């Protein structure tokens, strides 16, 4: 069952600012990071933050406190670096924050040149092993940059992100498949998704997907990895009311999610579960959604007091409680229960039996109807 | 020179989209036109 | 790499791993490589950080009250020569030290995260050690 777990705020920075991005460092499983977006109340004040929490402790301050000069729309913690706290802002700098340093303001930032990105970055990324690791960022301009942790004066691998007639893919968001480096997907504001290919020979979009009536504002790959491998699996956000779910062998959508009579904002696949994901509305309602149980009621559903427009949710690494934004600031911790996050041994053999009757009824569906 | 150069090579890089999205889009509005002719 | 990872196993000291990181210094323009020797680079920056605060210290005090000014003294060494060859030996040793840490982080060394500070103080300890004034007050 979805219950309350824990609730965070501070009074004097994440009052009047909208939670902006969220994730749960992969060294520490208690620590969350958390950005903000301009409070326009409050213009001497700065524009983005990027606090950290702590989930061990009992207490209500926040651990460690960011400040950038320009407002931040995404922010990670660095998956080899355990000091650090790379976020990206709306005027295109990657800022790159230190625990260790006696100053809020970032230590290290990307030129704003044409070298680097200039349009604002809402995604950011590091992807590689301990011993080969680079930063992926791309901005809404489609320039895709491959940045490494230490040199961020100018990146090593740059690249423009077209489809067709050299058009400029307009990316919200990115998705990266587990255990892939070269392969990955990303989300446009046109409404199309898109997957991609980093380096070789062919680098850049690589196939379309048609979709959406609206604009990408989320997008995941599948992350839990048991006896029947899913990582061609990958669902989508977008503003036109529908969580769609994909494949990246089939160019059509397999399924479609039209409960909410609402937004809809992200969407984010289980770490351990293989069939279950949680997504957000603009009326607050929290929805999860177990495949192997229901394919058209959300599993478990709550709302959070006083019904704020959620942004972002993100999933904790063990799967069991989960952490979600809001408008307000009002970070809420819901701690799902035992019964719908922990699965069976036979779960991924359930959940690929229901996929293919899922594909079958899908499939069966169209041509009785066009016949 | 450099400034010239860049100019020059974006100048380029107008003028071979032009030519692949008119032929392209060309042999579409044709296609069209003969599927709409019959 | 497995080649180039056995360097705490032959090396006991920070002189020979210098040494053998000069000689194997061009095998680190690949990207891999350079990623794979990330633990030893920190203990580096320290070492050559240590040494430049010391040379800081060095300089500190200045050449009448040091040992140096007395020993090029008895040596017959003018006091202006001596005042210009001590800064010109300390010079020589930021510069070495300069070319120490270029050679550990490899190209590129001024804008990274640690040769940032070590450049700009690299650079402002040098503006310091110029001897072109004490040259003009001699002349005049």
């Amino acid at each position: 069952k979805l219950s309350l777990n824990r609730q965070f705020f501070d009074e004097r920075w994440s009052k009047h600012r909208v939670v902006s991005c969220l994730d749960w460092s992969s060294q520490y499983p208690e620590l969350l990071v958390a950005s903000y977006n301009n409070n326009e109340d409050a213009p001497h004040e700065p524009d983005g933050v990027a606090l950290v929490w702590n989930m061990k402790y009992k207490k209500t301050t926040p651990e460690y406190v960011f400040h950038c000069q320009s407002a931040v729309m995404s922010a990670t913690f660095a998956k080899f670096h355990p000091n650090l706290v790379v976020g990206g802002t709306y005027s295109g700098q990657i800022v790159l924050w230190d625990n260790r340093s006696n100053k809020r303001t970032p230590v290290q930032r990307t030129p704003l040149s044409a070298a680097a990105h200039t349009h604002p970055v809402y995604c950011v990324n590091v992807v590689g092993t301990q011993n080969a690791h680079n930063l992926i960022s791309i901005s809404t301009d489609g320039k895709i940059c491959s940045w490494s942790l230490d040199m961020l004066s100018h990146p090593q691998d740059s690249m423009e992100l077209v489809h067709k007639q050299s058009k400029a893919v307009a990316v919200t968001s990115m998705s990266f498949p587990v255990g892939d480096v070269n392969n990955f997907v990303v989300g446009s504001e046109e409404g199309s998704v898109y997957t991609a290919c980093r380096h070789g020979s062919k680098a850049g979009i690589s196939e379309m997907f048609e979709g959406h009536q609206g604009p990408i504002t989320g997008i995941h790959c599948h992350a839990a990895v048991g006896a029947v491998d899913f990582s061609h699996l990958f669902v989508t956000s977008s503003f036109d009311w529908t969580v769609k779910l994909w494949s990246t062998k089939n160019n059509k959508p397999l399924y479609s999610f039209e409960d909410n009579a609402g937004y809809v904002y992200d969407v984010m696949w289980s770490p351990t579960h293989p069939a279950l994901f949680a997504c957000v509305d603009g009326m607050g309602r929290l929805d999860l959604w177990n495949l192997n149980n229901d394919t058209e009621v959300p599993t478990a559903s709550i709302s959070v007091e006083g019904n704020p427009a959620l942004n972002r949710v993100r999933w904790t690494h063990s799967g069991r409680e989960i952490a979600v934004g809001d408008s307000e600031g009002q970070i809420v911790i819901y701690d799902v229960g035992e019964q719908i996050a922990v699965p069976r041994n036979d779960e991924w053999a359930r959940f690929g039996r229901t996929l293919a009757e899922i594909n079958a009824n899908r499939a069966d569906a169209e041509e009785e109807a066009a016949t | 020179l450099t400034q010239y150069e860049r100019e020059k090579a974006l100048r380029r890089q107008a003028e071979e989209k032009f030519i692949e999205f008119e032929d392209a889009l060309e042999q579409e509005k044709k296609e069209l036109q003969i599927q709409v002719e019959h | 790499t497995a080649r180039l990872r056995d360097q705490l196993g032959t090396a006991k000291n920070a002189n020979e791993m210098f040494r053998i990181f000069s000689r194997f210094n061009a095998l680190f323009v690949r990207p891999h490589i350079r990623g794979a020797i990330r633990e030893y680079q920190t203990q580096l920056i320290q070492r050559v950080k240590d040494d430049i605060e010391s040379l800081h210290d060095k300089f500190k005090v200045q050449y009448p009250q040091s040992q140096a000014c007395k020993m090029s003294h008895v040596r017959d060494l003018p006091p202006v020569s001596g005042s210009i060859i001590w800064a010109k030996q300390i010079d020589r040793q930021l510069t070495a030290y300069m070319k120490r840490v270029e050679d550990v982080l490899g190209k590129g060394w001024e804008n990274h995260v640690e040769g940032q500070k070590l450049k700009q103080d690299g650079d402002s300890f040098r503006m310091k050690l110029n001897t072109q004034e004490i040259f003009d007050d001699w002349a005049r």
